[PDB]
């Protein structure tokens, strides 16, 4: 066909990724993967004169994974020919959705000859005994901004039938993915998956926020209000409504630690009060398609895990608590991982995009495991971090 | 012998042209001697007369400054990890190393580039044909070159070994040396067909070939400690190569980065000019040298035995280990210097190394090595347990080895009942750079300081130190300020920072501490009265 002439943003030029090192054993594994590819011919061997690289991985539900993430920033946008149309908001609300990998249709439509170059990817080789073997991508691949929309309209042709067909079972697609959504019941869900799944071969409802709460005390030491007090502090940040005082008021002195303090109305006020609109709407709330999304995850030790989403500081458009009872399967790299990639589905299926993480970690570890655990066609973005007392502010 | 291979596709920099430099004109005898020379690659076909026409020049001098070509130049892509390790070398049978000879003017340049290479003699007007020895492309094109031309003769011989480094063939096979020698002697003319000949001032006997200064031996490799020279004429280029050896040896020899003398690199000039440099230049060659001196070698590896690091903390701030497979027949030792963080610990620092070593090894080996460390299963469990962050380590052992790794002390989870409650706080004048410290107590000891040039960090920290000192065993203690809250929090082992370190020793040597926060600003009880007092 006529391939689309895609281009990237103005003033950038492709990516140059280095490649991090993979154990003999990948290696071996994207080594065959590779040379079929070339047989198919949807790859080809470049040479040391395409400047330009993106590194690769063996993930393994063996799978190659382009870590495109770059090629993809400096990708133009797609508008004109709009990227998965509108954000069903439907998918939110459904009683199951189910995600399939249209990916391979990708493999059919050539891409622009002038844009190959720019997805030039090297498997490396051990003890760097040998040049590594480099190639350029001859079709839409796997994991690139440009190849979904670019397929746009295919897809649409092919649905098109099966959703006139079923009008009440939203298909939402992102990147590789397609998110059918419908509320009808298991048994009959999974035929509608099937009648989608010839034509492709030719549980959202139960997500719940995490309500601040105050302890529930009686033996109330001095910093026993201390605490509360600090956390009610931030907690204003929040909810501009919650005030401490008459609390302060009870730790008036230079009292040691451990003395007892009898609650008084005062408090008995304040905290109850306080406790009500903890439960009550931040309505500042907005979710604004154009700031991006950033999670924040916080490890709470007991193999589980707090996340927030926002865009704005204060402004959290979701909260949440992985818990990934781990007994044996303790890898913390493996169940932030896990984290990770649970929290970027569920923004998928609701505001459309995968949050920019902010990894509690440190770049070197989380740089050396994190392949291993990875079970995903795509990767969302991240930044680590060190993060505060917020382990406590909210656990 | 000019191969017949096809030629990489060279562009330059998108936004530049090529280069147009004057020569500056060379002694009588020096100039007859350059055309002597020019005069035989134009012969050999290396190089060729060209037209005034050509706007691009580039200089020659008689012992081609490619700096401006290069600078221009298509950045390529160099396709390897690093260096190859002789301890990743496997151990072979037979082994020969052909060092190919000449090979960068054997391999041709193309021809819609060589526009920009050309260079005259105070004059006479040359252009290249073939790979320039200074050129940015030379190295990242004949390794294409010579791979592809391997390639065929490979398909054909799978017991076979070829390992190319520059114009060096390690060949490896475990056959019989008669088999083995009629295997080269065929090598040996594939490369003749294709122009790249092969010397025969090669390796035919020594045992200890050197194939990238690796003596390879067959059970032990090593190097031969690198001589590093200190002439009269220091010239520029000598500096730059000098550079290189340094840097060569350097994945193995432990630091060698003669950095401030790369300083003198970023000021360039002509290449045949003489330039030293201060104490820096002086002093950094013979710290290389102290190193350089003492050799090294392991034994080669076994794709069938285990790897095995083992660290140990030989002091403080640098840890040492070894990746070995057989008790003393190691592959690589090591010392690893680091101290990630401003105030760390020595758990976390080991673990640090670990991952160093992890990758380190995937690039060599090809997979990650069981480890022996100097913690115990139950020091590392409580750490991670008591870290904000999240951690992991792989093939962790313990071995009780010598000196040992503990978390020195740790903090309460809950306030001490019955220690003397110490209420801090600190501030300076951002002005003036003066502040105060002190304290209030549950009982009614309140001590205040005067402090000069300090920061409000400095003083929360001085604060929480007084308070610390003037105290007892078990002490409860509370700031309005989470920065030296974090520092403690962290459990920091050592420090860049006096204080941190003055405020550890303390730590050590209390019975239980508790170390707590609040709100500043707020009506928090002892916190407005410690506020007050530090206020002037
Ligand atoms: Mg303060």
């Amino acid at each position: 066909i006529e391939t689309v002439p895609v281009k990237l943003k103005p003033g950038m030029d492709g990516p140059k990724v280095k490649q991090w090192p993979l154990t003999e054993e990948k290696i071996k594994a994207l080594v065959e993967i590779c040379t079929e590819m070339e047989k198919e011919g949807k790859i080809s061997k470049i040479g040391p004169e395409n400047p330009y690289n993106t590194p690769v991985f063996a993930i393994k539900k063996w799978r190659k994974l382009v870590d495109f993430r770059e090629l993809n920033k400096r990708t133009q946008d797609f508008w004109e020919v709009q990227l998965g149309i509108p954000h069903p908001a439907g998918l939110k609300k459904k009683k199951s959705v189910t995600v399939l990998d249209v990916g391979d249709a990708y493999f059919s439509v050539p891409l622009d000859e002038d844009f190959r170059k720019y997805t030039a990817f090297t498997i490396p080789s051990i003890n760097n005994e040998t040049p590594g073997i480099r190639y350029q991508y001859n079709v839409l691949p796997q994991g690139w901004k440009g190849s979904p929309a670019i397929f746009q309209s295919s897809m649409t042709k092919i649905l098109e039938p099966f959703k006139k067909q079923n009008p009440d079972i939203v298909i939402y697609q992102y990147m590789d993915d397609l998110y059918v959504g419908s509320d009808l019941e298991i048994g009959q869900h999974r035929t509608k998956i099937e009648e989608l799944r010839q034509h492709l071969l030719r549980h959202p409802d139960k997500w719940t926020v995490q309500p601040i709460v105050l302890p529930e005390k009686d033996s109330w030491t001095v910093n026993d209000i201390q605490k509360l007090v600090g956390k009610l502090n931030w907690a204003s940040q929040i909810y501009p409504g919650i005030k401490v005082r008459q609390l302060c008021k009870l730790l008036r002195g230079t009292k040691a630690l451990t003395e007892v303090i009898p609650l008084t109305e005062e408090a008995e006020l304040e905290l109850a009060e306080n406790r009500e609109i903890l439960k009550e709407p931040v309505h500042g709330v907005y979710y604004d398609p154009s700031k991006d999304l950033i999670a924040e995850i916080q490890k709470q030790g007991q193999g589980q895990w707090t996340y927030q989403i926002y865009q704005e500081p204060f402004k959290n458009l979701k909260t949440g608590k992985y818990a990934r009872m781990r007994g044996a399967h303790t890898n913390d790299v493996k169940q932030l991982t896990e984290a990770v990639q649970k929290i970027t589905t569920e923004s998928i299926v609701i505001w459309g995009k995968t949050p920019k993480f902010k990894l509690p970690i440190q770049k070197e570890t989380w740089e050396t495991w994190w392949t291993e655990y990875w079970q995903a066609t795509w990767i969302p973005e991240w930044e680590f971090v060190n993060t505060p007392p917020l382990v406590k502010l909210w656990y | 012998p000019i191969s017949p291979i096809e030629t990489v596709p060279v562009k330059l920099k998108p936004g530049m042209d090529g280069p147009k430099v004057k020569q500056w004109p060379l002694t009588e005898e020096k100039i007859k001697a350059l055309v002597e020379i020019c005069t035989e690659m134009e012969k050999e076909g290396k190089i060729s007369k060209i037209g005034p026409e050509n706007p691009y020049n580039t200089p020659v001098f008689a012992i081609v400054d490619f700096r401006e070509l290069n600078k221009r130049t298509q950045d390529f892509w160099e396709v390897q990890l690093g260096i190859p390790h002789p301890a990743g070398l496997k151990k072979k049978k037979s082994v020969t190393v052909l060092d190919v000879g000449d090979a960068y003017f054997s391999v041709p340049l193309d021809e819609d580039f060589r526009k920009y290479t050309a260079f005259t003699i105070p004059g006479i007007r040359y252009q290249y044909n073939v790979l320039p020895q200074g050129w940015k492309g030379s190295p990242a094109i004949f390794q294409s070159s010579m791979t592809k031309i391997l390639e065929p003769f490979k398909k054909q011989n799978p017991d076979i070994v070829i390992y190319q480094y520059m114009d060096d063939l390690y060949v490896g096979s475990d056959l019989e040396i008669g088999q083995h020698r009629t295997k080269i002697e065929e090598l040996r003319q594939h490369l003749l067909r294709w122009g790249l000949t092969t010397p025969d001032k090669k390796h035919q006997k020594e045992p200890p070939f050197l194939w990238m200064g690796y003596e390879l031996h067959p059970d032990k490799w090593t190097v031969q400690p690198i001589v590093l020279p200190e002439k009269d004429s220091w010239t520029v280029n000598d500096i730059q190569k000098l550079v290189g050896k340094l840097n060569w040896a350097s994945q193995i020899y432990p630091g060698i980065k003669v950095r401030q003398l790369c300083k003198l690199l970023r000021g360039t000039k002509a290449l045949t000019e003489v330039i030293p440099l201060t104490e820096e230049a002086e002093l950094e060659l013979a710290e290389n040298r102290e190193i350089l001196k003492e050799p090294v070698h392991g034994v080669y590896y076994d794709p069938s035995k285990d790897l095995i690091a083992e660290i140990q903390k030989q002091g403080q701030g640098q840890w040492t280990y070894q990746i070995y497979q057989e008790p003393f027949k190691n592959l690589k030792t090591g010392k690893y210097a680091r101290m990630r963080g401003a105030h760390t610990n020595d758990v976390k620092q080991l673990t640090e190394a670990v991952q160093k070593i992890t990758t380190e090894s995937i690039v060599i080996w090809g997979k990650t090595p069981k480890f022996k460390l100097p913690i115990q299963k139950e020091t590392w469990e409580t750490w991670w347990t008591e870290y904000w962050q999240a951690t992991w380590i792989p093939e962790w052992e313990f071995v009780n080895t010598p000196p040992l790794v503990k978390l020195w002390y740790q903090l309460e989870k809950e306030p001490i009942v019955g220690a003397e409650t110490f209420y801090v706080d600190g501030a300076a004048n951002r002005e003036t750079k003066l502040g105060k410290a002190g304290y209030v107590t549950n009982k009614g000891r309140q001590k205040v300081v005067p402090l000069t040039n300090t920061t409000n960090q400095k003083t929360e920290l001085q604060a929480i130190y007084l308070a610390l000192q003037d105290s007892g065993l078990e002490v409860n203690i509370v700031t309005d300020s989470q920065y030296a809250l974090g520092i403690i929090q962290a459990q920091p082992d050592k420090s860049e920072s006096e204080l941190v370190n003055q405020i550890i020793e303390q730590l050590i040597k209390k019975e239980k501490v508790y170390l707590a926060w609040v709100p500043a600003h707020k009506g928090i009880g002892g916190n407005e009265q410690v506020d007050k007092l530090v206020s002037a």
